[PDB]
């Protein structure tokens, strides 16, 4: 047991993080770059650290900064959050060194799901779909298609182009060879539909639901929602029981989320991330889990407390992250000083915020300042109740993509949910309707 | 005091009793 | 179906029907005394009205401003909240007559559970356990000795409780000192009696209905610890009921409800010893603590109401009513816990409010707002959610200590202390804790910061 | 049944329509451009709305802001007036899309009737008689003898100028006249097309007034003699006409009748007619008020006005022909604010002292005041002077009083005009032609003698 | 043949007359008063003189005066408009003795009708029918009763006795004359215009019964209680009056009209304030008749080219407090804005900037209206009636106004008894007063 | 405090009203 | 930028006056 | 002829545009 936990990492999670750490009667300890000398998440803890100058390198990813700062300050164990040294299993390994807890996976379990191409093997071995590919170099363009023939059309050439037909395949060779390529099964117009898992230090495994995570900019997630509008109790079965025994093969301790491709009934495996996921808050208000107590205390050695029987979703959940960008232009980085702050209030409204009145973003980092979540007792509710927290969100002083989260939210595909990874692109009207919005 | 006030396009006759 | 309602009341519950009403599409009008011109309520809604002074008669009271004001603003139902007015039946009248929709109870039925009395016999009907009692004059000593043997010992004597009897000899004392007591003091000298409760426990059940006699119970509530006999702590679900009692408590609200015609929440409040449940009084609209039930059972009342105003059939039946996890409310009031939670006046200066998962503030209040005198304490409900009772508890405790009000006095120090007592903790809250406890005082002011304005 | 009504128009017709909504318990309102923000018109409505830039084309000729401003003030139908948009079957289609009522006849009959040649061939298929002439182009000299022939001389060569670039009084004329009018329309009009038609030496211009239901009934409300005309703009208007006989009357008007049925016609119009030798020669239909329904109003006793509301409410004809009884005689004189002795040039200026004729059978239709500045970019028609009278006699004596005694300081006026004019022995006589003006110049040097000197 | 007419009259009606010389070619000469130098009549006309000091006994009402005006302005003819020595047959002598022409009818008729028991006589004569009633006094209370019998009950006491029983009581209370009392009557005149060769027309009827302590304030034409059947027959017996009194000019004829009878009352022996109804539907101008039949002219019309078309409504702008028992009330009108429009006519005596005489009348001006029927009337004198601006003086159009929207009248059954009856008129004229 | 308003009594197109600005 | 609050007759109505 | 005074007044969100005059 340990009594007090450093978190190594800043704005919306570590705030996140620390509330849990006041609940469960535990002292949180912060870190902090030249740049955050002045952050909300440094006045909350009950004792801070300057880690290095603002260069995310120099502070945030060293380690042996952290590990300082946990000798400083008296620290027992650290809780990565997301981003930064929260996937490294190299920190994972000075920490446990330095005779600190991880709160997290497992060194050997981080790596083996590191890579991409590992982490298909790994999922291979656990029987979890992988996205139909070659991982060797196509010698010719006859080789692409009989890997047509046996994965079906469309595919795509990669070292890029989308084939439909085996007659295109002859012109696709000579333009990626213009352009030492790879073949895979490409998918029209998929779904990102990602299972959440909680573990323990003995083996037992839970899987907490999906999330849809689908509106996404250029790989960048932009809304998410709970449950997934696409799935069917099959499905979200398989999935879950899937994820579940992919985790136990790799050895998996802590939170965890693995995420999928969904196209025409059928699910793929991408990737998994080995910490806490930026939208699990959506998961949380609908099995009402507080997951990052959970990954203290299954850190602490406790023996997970339910069972997958007791895992029930009630209501839905929407996420809007409310990114620093401009909407009108290309999500460009919006930097500058926040003048006036009011978060929004009320029955099922949760802001995880890093930011506050009178406060100049950091320039470095993320331009994340806060998620807004939304909870209801049904979809309808839940984006009514997104609508007015937005419009009531009061963020002067820097651009917020938040006219773009009030147009998706009235689209007609996004009500319908029929949002894809091709939301965006699809229909760029949202943009038009976020301009009406602006001042 | 007595003015005419147009409010987008309709003209209007206030009275103003300070 | 009406598209704009307006919001007879003030502070915290205004608020609360704006936000609904928002959500829900629907246009909110406010109305205001010169008092809460300023008020968070009136910036919040789509439109607002002057209805009078600062004095609760001639403003928040008077029908015949409110429905002026609902005409000049163009509101077609009217939201009472939950004081003034709400359990009014001529206000309902007036309402009704003016073509306007009353979210809430119809008149007759408001009408039929009023009087304490009068929801008493509505209980006798259908069946529903009230209080062990005669209600009508004694005459004499002796009544008052059969009456104690029939409902059993502790008795107590009350007047139109003054004296509690424990034994049979005891009665022709009580007896003399009532009768005096009561005609020095309420000019009345005449008496009646009642079974008493040493540690009773203040529990009270949700019902929900429709203009079409479909009637579900949402939970139970523990409203036990109050100070002399006003709420400060609510919690849901009660740690002292049986999953058993609570299908049998729900049973006979809904029964009660339906025989008296209800449409719209209500609460129907019970006296809780010894695994029985004795009825009091029903509340005809919604409930400050509406709030606890609203996240265990994940159903949002005020919107509820709307849709059961606009005449839709419950969207749900009691198969679909389920708790989960554990919610708290403690209110927070200006009052100082020190001094015999004397009221607290003054100007908020700096206000931050709780923020995270399972913190919920619903406030009346703002920063640099002057508090309104002539009203309430309640400048805003603190309401957290956990998966258990024990999350909620610290929940509770991390939001009660990171709640910054500036300038004025409140219990949040008093509330701190009970949440560490053990008795609380354990769950045996009884409605004499804080009588009976009086080292909460003591805590608080270990608490309690030097404050200044 | 409607309740507010937008007047699409400015000046005398404005407050003219305003009045008939007043007297009918209906709201008016009034649109108005910048120059006429202090316009009598304006006041007297009970609403309001700024219909754009000084500029025509933008303002009462834009039928979008005149629409917009019936949404905002909220009126249910459009009375047009004359002029502008009140013969334009695009407002009149885009009005009743937008779901107001138009106070006129219906978009099909306004467009069946508009151009000078549709209006003629649908007056000949109602058995109206119209000018003897060809539209089709005329080839050669040998056609137009031919065509002389059949319409009887004189007859008038004219090109694609609508008065005849010649007149042929004979059948040797023909061969010069053509070679001189297909220069003149090749060099100047730049086609040398030219057309054929017959020529009245000295017509005058008789128009019957027709008003019309909804239902299909349909009455002729009498004659007006408009002849006295500078150019080919009215100046003096009388009703009845001293040349028309009781039959000719009830002829013209059964054919004035015949025509709006035929056309499907709805509310007031006027038919525009020729009339020589005991003959009447149909020229055009005004789908709108007439400007002088003032003399017809005043000699059968009928609000034109109301009647065209209360046929566009869908009120049946609430009288017949047989109800149709002219009394009296009625003459109006335009004072049109231009200067006689100049070639009745545009005078503008603002009025300082305005003080209108008073008395039994005199009206004023006005759309000026005193201490008002006049606005130069539209019409020059500051007021209609209106008199009846027992007989003719009268009604030119009340006539002669009200000009004298008409004060109008700021801005010249062709009321000295009027003066000569009802004082000269053609006139008093009853046989002013279309040619009244160009035949007499006594009247100008008459005028000059009756003409304050106004200086600045 | 005269050239020069003298208006021996102020205000509107002078300004009337002159519009009427004016339009016939002839020429105007005003009289004045010290008060009038600065009236409208005055500058209107084309020569002016001055007859004497403001009191109207030392000026408009000097015979001497006016003899003297006409010589000095070389006048021919004189004519009287109406109150000021007109109905007076030693002016007409004097003006008749002095070489000029008196534009109305001649001294010895005008005399006979003058007065109400002399032209009740001259009316028995010639068949009209009159009050029935004695015209000596009753000695004893049976002859009231014996008079009650020949009449017939109700009769008047000169009290209203509505049976014998009370007229027992009744005589002995007022201690006479007796005569029928009409509990709801109208009062119903008719036109007449007269010829020097001795052809008479009859010009129809009006109804003035809208009135004030016998004062009338609203007067139509024609009146909506007359069938054309009576019309016919009050018309003859107005032409068969005036024959026999050797009428010349306009003269009017007041009757009352009780339940389906009419009785004459008086005849007016000049030109009316309210024939401006009459000049308006039956399109006569009578100003100008009486200046033809005064040079002489033989009237160029019969009675089967009288012919009324649409209906005409007068209202009198009084100088009085409608609030206040019509008080005469004074002051000078800083602005003046007359009502215009189809149908609007307004004979006026008044200008903006004019402060009025107090010796004389109330009249400002008259507010006249025609329609195609009575309810365009009404209409266009309500829009008229809000629309008339006199801004320095209490006048009496809060009274029409209210008038013209009560039910009674709005359905014709305004009787002389209207006002007394339905003060609710008042209240409705308080509301739009300020 | 609480600074007390400015009242004017506003008549357009013969509309009484009453008017408090405050600030 | 001239914010102020309006009473008609009762009614609030929050005012910016700009320029 | 004076010049008008523009102005354009927001009430609870809604902008119009003010014109007076005198």
């Amino acid at each position: 047991m340990f009594r007090t936990i450093l978190v190594a990492n800043r704005g919306e999670i570590a705030l996140r993080v620390m509330r849990a750490c006041r609940e469960l009667g535990l002292r949180c300890v912060a870190v902090y770059s030249e740049a955050d000398r002045d952050a909300p998440h440094v006045a909350y803890a009950d004792d801070a650290f300057l880690i290095g100058p603002p260069s995310p390198a120099e502070s945030y990813l060293n380690i042996d900064a952290i590990i300082r700062a946990a000798k400083a300050t008296g620290a027992e164990a650290i809780h990565p959050g997301y981003g930064f040294l929260a996937e490294n299993a190299s920190f994972v390994r000075a920490v446990t060194a330095a005779g600190l807890i991880f709160i997290g996976p497992p060194a050997e379990a981080m790596e083996r799901m590191g890579g991409k191409t590992a982490a298909r093997r790994e999922a291979t071995a656990a029987g979890v779909p992988v996205v139909p590919g070659v991982l060797e170099p196509v010698t010719d363009a006859a080789e692409v298609r009989r890997l047509g023939k046996e994965f079906g059309y469309p595919i795509a050439i990669k070292a890029l182009r989308v084939v439909r037909s085996p007659e295109e395949v002859d012109e696709a060779f000579a333009a990626a060879r213009r352009e030492e390529l790879y073949v895979e099964k490409y998918l029209d117009d998929p779904r990102h539909i990602e299972i959440q898992v909680l573990a323990d230090r003995y083996g037992n495994a839970v899987a907490l639901g999906e999330r849809d995570c689908s509106v996404q900019r250029r790989h960048q997630k932009l809304i998410e929602e709970c449950p997934s509008p696409a799935l069917t109790p099959e499905l979200r079965a398989e999935m879950g029981a899937a994820a579940v025994r992919l985790a136990k093969a790799v050895g998996y301790v802590s939170a965890g989320t693995l995420e999928f491709l969904f196209q025409d009934g059928r699910y793929y495996f991408l990737e998994m991330n080995t910490r806490i996921q930026v939208e699990h808050t959506v998961t949380e208000m609908v099995y009402g889990i507080d997951l990052v107590a959970a990954q203290i205390r299954i850190a602490q050695g406790e023996k997970l407390w339910f069972k997958q029987e007791d895992v029930v979703p009630r209501g839905h959940a929407i996420e809007c992250r409310i990114n620093a960008e401009d909407p009108l232009h290309n999500f460009r980085p919006a930097l500058g000083t926040i003048g006036e702050y009011h978060e929004p209030v009320g029955f099922g409204v949760r802001v995880d915020s890093g930011v506050r009145a009178y406060y100049t973003v950091p320039s470095h980092y993320d331009s994340l300042l806060a998620k807004l979540i939304t909870w209801g007792s049904d979809r309808q509710e839940a984006i009514a109740r997104m609508r007015r927290a937005l419009a009531e969100y009061r963020i002067e002083g820097v651009t917020t993509i938040i006219p773009f989260h009030q147009a998706a939210l009235e689209h007609p595909v996004f009500t319908a949910g029929a949002a894809t990874v091709n939301f965006i692109p699809r229909h760029p009207e949202l943009f038009s309707r976020a301009a009406e919005l602006t001042p | 005091r007595r003015f005419t006030i147009e409010v987008n396009g309709r003209r209007f006759g206030v009275a103003v009793f300070g």
